[PDB]
RNA sequence: GCACAAGGGAGCUUGACUGCGAGACCUACAAGUCGAGCAGGGACGAAAGUCGGGCUUAGUGAUCCGGUGGUUCCGCAUGGA
RNA sequence: GAUAUUGAAUGUUGGUACAGCUUGUACAGGAUAGGUAGGAGCCUUGGAAACCGGAGCGCCAGCUUCGGUGGAGGCAUCGGUGGGAUACUACCCUGGCUGUAUUGACCUUCUAACCCGCCGCCCUUAUCGGGCGGGGAGACAGUGUCAGGUGGGCAGUUUGACU
RNA sequence: AGGCCCAGGCGACUGUUUAGCAAAAACACAGGUCUCUGCGAAGCCGUAAGGCGAAGUAUAGGGGCUGACGCCUGCCCGGUG
RNA sequence: CGGGACCUAAGCCGAGGCCGAAAGGCGUAGGCGAUGGACAACAGGUUGAUAUUCCUGUACCACCUCCUCACCAUUUGAGCA
RNA sequence: AAGCAGAAGAUGCGGAGCCGCAGCGAAAGCGAGUCUGAAUAGGGCGCAUGAGUACGUGGUCGUAGACCCGAAACCAGGUGAUCUACCCAUGUCCAGGGUGAAGUUCAGGUAACACUGAAUGGAGGCCCGAACCCACGCACGUUGAAAAGUGCGGGGAUGAGGUGUGGGUAGGGGUGAAAUGCCAAUCGAACCUGGAGAUAGCUGGUUCUCUCCGAAAUAGCUUUAGGGCUAGCCUCAAGGUAAG
RNA sequence: GUGGAUCCUGAGUACGGCGGAACACGUGAAAUUCCGUCGGAAUCCGGGAGGACCAUCUCCCAAGGCUAAAUACUCCCUAGU
RNA sequence: GAGCUGUAAGCAAGCUUUGAUCCGGAGAUUUCCGAAUGGGGAAACCCACCACUCGUAAUGGAGUGGUAUCCAUAUCUGAAUUCAUAGGAUAUGAGAAGGCAGACCCGGGGAACUGAAACAUCUAAGUACCCGGAGGAAGAGAAAGCAAAUGCGAUUCCCUGAGUAGCGGCGAGCGAAACGGGAUCAGCCCAAACCAAGAGGCUUGCCUCUUGGGGUUGUAGGACACUC
C-alpha cells in the first residue's frame, strides 16, 4: 500500500492505553484507488486525501 | 475549487463566472465533460484577456455608432421628391424603404429595418423626419427632404 | 491516684496561645514523652500566683502526588508570567 | 458515531441586515399606566363612528395604526382618574413575520466519483485483471484517522503472613 | 475346525479411542430437536489479495444439545443470556 | 523390458497481474508432476559372474531413399490434413 | 586529563579541568558567622580546637555474568507430516462355506385389487472362518531375542475395510469418531541455534601452614518467618585515660 | 562598488487540533524534531529561535542539493612484539 | 645458475650450463553445476529451436555460436473505436541479479528472560533477532545555530563539564548540552526574479522547454539603473 505521488504507506506506533499499557499497533494513510494521469498514458492507481487536495489530474 | 464557468448550468452560471465551488461537483461534475476551468488556474489569464477584449470591441462598437448616428447627421438635404400632386399628395409612397431609398443616391447604403417612426409617415412633402434607428444603443438625428415628383 | 480535691456549684474568660526551650526519659531507626526557664501578647484574680486543653495512660498512620491560604524566596536573554 | 474520499436538487429549517412592533392592563379600572431628554403641549379642507369589523394583542377590556351604505375630528394625573399620562431624538422590540446568504434531517436523481464474485466486444488459443460499452447500486458501502460500547476468543499478571 | 443355559445393570446395533498401563458404561452413529444463513448466505483460514462453504442455493449449508425403536417429555421468563 | 524425447490427476512453480512495513502471500496464460492412460520380441542355447540385452530361427514397430515396379495429375488440381 | 613530541616506554610540554583553604540558609543572600524568630533572647549548624592533595599496595563496597556448577521455564529466527492424525489423486488385496431380502415366472385367488404356495432371484456397515489388520485374557520376558515382544487362546475379516505410490495441513500452530490423543522412541504446547554465563532469598562444592583474640542462635521491623537491614555479642587500629 | 521606484528571495510548505514516536525529558510548565488524519499562514512595513505563553531586546533566514580530514571496524596481505 | 620429475621411500622411464626445477609481473585454456539465464529438473543431469560447419544415398549423429526475465533507448505496429493509447514485434546496451568479513554505518520492523527483592508505568532496550541499502569508511554538515559579552562563527571525534542540571509507580533506575582545552580544517552549486532568442497554444505572452547571462544573500541580498 504505497502512494505513487509521495513517500506515503503505513508506519508502526504504540497504542497506550489507560494506565499507558503499551501494545503495538499499525498507521495507514488514507489511500483511494482512484483513475489518472502517471505519465500521459491514464491509469487507475493509489493515491492519498492530502495529496488529492494540491489539485491532481483526474 | 474555484472554476471558470465556461458555460450557463443553471445555478452553476453563466459563461464568465467563475466561481469558487465545492470539488466533486466540479472536478467530479461540471469540470470533467461539462463546462469549466477553474478561475484559480492561470487560464483565468486567458479568461480575463478574451473577455476585457470582446467587451471593449463591441462597446468600442456602439460608441462608434452613435458617432456615424451623428455621421449621417450633416447629410446633404434628401431630395427624393415623393410624386407630390394635388397639393399636399403624393402619388410616391412613403415608408421606410422609401427613405432608405432617397438615401443611396451618392453610394453609401444602409438597413431598411432600422427606421424608427411609430405611424406611418402621413405622405406630405415636407420636413419629413427620419430618426435613424440602427440599434438601440445608439439612435440618430435626422430630417429627410420629401419632395414633389 | 484524688475529699488540703483531681469529686460537686457559681461568676468571668478562651493559654484548647505564638516564637521557643537548659536538661532528661524512652530508644536499632523512624518516631514517642516530660520539661523548668526566656520573650510577645493576653485570661483570671487585690495580690501571691495559675493557665502552652480533659485527673494520668488509648481515640490514630510514613513518603510521593494533588487541593487550598500567606509568602519581605526563586522564577532559563530582560520585564512579566 | 465524527471526519476524508464525497454532491447535485426541492421541500422542512439557526443566523445578518433591510419594512416595521403598541393599550405597550397595580387588587382598582375613561382604552390595557414599560423609556416623565418639550409633563401645559397643537393641529394646517383630505371623508368619523363606518350590515359588521382588524395579520394582530386578555379565563370575549377593547386598541391607533385600515377594510364590500365613512368630506373636519380630536386622553394627557386637574367635572367622578393616581406615581413620571412616556404630546413633533429615534427607545431596547412589550418580541411578532414576511421577501435575502449561510446549517440537519426525509425525499429522488444522475452524471460524477466509489463499488459490481452481472452481461456484450477487444487485449487474448486466459472463468486472473483491464480498456470500452450496457446494466444494477450509489454519496451509501469499503478504506484512512479519531471516539464510545462489547469483548477469557487472545495476552501479561495478582490471588498475604502467623499456624 | 461353538462350551451351553438362566437372570440383571450399562450401551440400541457394525465401528472408534488414551502408539507405549486404562478398548469401557467413554467417542461416533442413523434418528430427534433448537437456532443462524436470501447467496460477494452465514460460519471459517488469511491482514489482504485469495479461498473452503460450493461450480451447492432453505427438501441446502454452519453451529448447540440428545442419541435406534415404543410411550412421553409437566410448572416457572423473578434472575442471567 | 522400466523411464526419457507421448499424455495428463492431486499438488507444485508461475511471464503479465492482485495484495502486502521489507522479505514476500496469492494466482491467469503456460509449464512440471505416475502411483494412471497410450506404446512394436519370443523360445532354445551359452560361461564363474550378465541375459526378452550375448548367439541361434523366426518376427514386429517408427522413419529415410542412391533404387525397383502399379497407379494419379501436375489447377475445370492428384495427393496431403 | 585529552592531546603534541617521544625505542607500543620514561621524560618534556600541555593549567582546560578537579579536591581543599568557610560556613549557614530551601533561596534571595550574608559571612566567622549564619538560619529560625518581632529578639541586639534562646536554640541548630563547622566556630574558635589550621591539613589536604597526587600516586602505590592492602581491606570493603557499587556497576559489570562478579564465586563457581545447576534449573523447570520465557522470547526471536528457522527444520521437520519418511513415525503418527486427518485429507486429496491414483492403483491394489480380501481362501472357503452358510443364511436367505427385494423384485420376477408359474399356479390358485378376486370383477379387479388384496393376498396364498412353489420356483427363480441374489441384498446385507449379515453369519462361521484362513491371508491381512487389531490388541481382550493369561504366562514368560523386565542389565530381555525385542527401549513395548514372544507362546497359547481372542475381535473384524465386502467394509465407516486394509494397504502401496505421489502430494497438502507447522507449533501464541496443525490434526483429532475427543484420550490432553498425535505431530520422527520427546507434547498441558515439538525440535535446532541465539537473547544466554536468563534468574535461583534454594542444594552442593570453594585447594598451603603456624600464631593472637574469639562469638551468636537474641530485640525491633519486614508479602516476613530456613531471607534481609539496624541494635546486642566478636575482632583490628587511633584516642579519653583510670572512667570500669 | 554606488543607488534602493518596482520585482524575487524554497505553500497544501511552516504551524495548529487529534493519536503516536525521538529528544536525558514517562504529558508534565513540556520547549525542540518526525510521523498518520484533518485543518491551514506571511512574503521583507516579512518571518523563525532564545525550554509553556506574551511584550522589548539579541541572534538567524527554514520549507532545494553537494562537500574531503580528524572518527569506526579487520575476512585479508607484509614486517614485527 | 645446478639437481629434478611434490606430498613419498620406484629401476621399466626421461629434462637439464643450447639453461632446467624454482620465484615474480602480464597473458591464453579454464569440463559440469552454481544468480545459472534456451526449456525442464530430484546439484554435479535430461530434451530442444535457429545460424553455420563435420558426416550419410538420405533418415539418424557430431562441433561452434546464439535463444531467460525485468529495465533504458530507438524503430515498426498501434485492438476494440482502427482519431489514439494500452498491447504486440524488432534491434541496440562491461545494465540488475548473486555473493561476501560471524566486523563497522544508515535505516524499516522489533522481543522476553531479568531489575523493581511481587507486578502492569518503567527496565532489560530501541539491545538480541529479521529485512533493505552502499561505503571503504558511512552518517553529519556551513547556522531560521550556540550564547547574553567591548561575543563566537560548518560538521565530526577525544578530556572536561558530571553522575551535575534534570527525568522517574520522585521507586528501581535513567541521564545530557554549551562554555573551556585538543586532532582536523573547504567551502560551494541551485529555484525565484528579469534579458535573449526559438519554443503556439494565440484568449498576442498567461505556460512552454534548452541554454546562457542571474544568482545564491540577514547591522540583508539579488533582480533593476550606474563599474571589468
Amino acid at each position: 500500500r504505497k502512494c505513487v505521488i509521495t513517500g506515503k504507506k503505513t508506519t508502526a506506533g504504540n497504542n497506550r492505553s489507560h494506565a499507558m499499557n503499551a501494545s503495538k499497533r499499525t498507521w495507514g494513510a488514507n489511500l483511494q484507488k482512484v483513475r489518472i494521469l502517471v505519465n500521459g498514458k491514464p491509469k487507475k492507481v493509489y493515491v492519498s486525501a492530502r495529496a488529492l487536495k494540491s489539485g491532481k489530474v483526474e | 475549487m474555484k472554476v471558470i464557468f465556461l458555460q450557463d448550468v443553471k445555478g452553476k452560471g453563466k459563461k464568465g463566472e467563475v466561481k469558487n465551488v465545492a470539488d466533486g461537483y466540479a472536478h467530479n461534475f461540471l469540470i470533467k465533460k461539462g463546462l469549466a476551468v477553474e478561475a484559480n488556474a492561470s487560464n483565468i489569464s486567458a479568461l480575463n484577456g478574451q473577455k476585457q477584449k470582446e467587451k471593449k470591441e463591441a462597446i468600442a462598437e456602439l460608441e462608434q455608432a452613435k458617432s456615424l448616428k451623428e455621421t449621417l447627421e450633416k447629410l446633404t438635404v434628401e431630395l427624393s421628391a415623393k410624386s407630390g400632386e394635388g397639393g399636399r399628395l403624393f402619388g410616391s409612397v412613403t415608408s421606410k424603404q422609401i427613405t432608405e431609398q432617397l438615401q443611396k443616391d451618392h453610394n453609401i447604403k444602409v438597413d431598411k429595418r432600422k427606421l424608427e417612426l411609430p405611424d406611418g409617415i402621413r405622405a406630405l412633402g415636407y420636413t419629413n423626419v427620419p430618426v435613424k434607428l440602427h440599434p438601440e444603443v445608439q439612435a440618430v438625428l435626422k430630417v429627410h427632404v420629401k419632395e414633389e415628383a
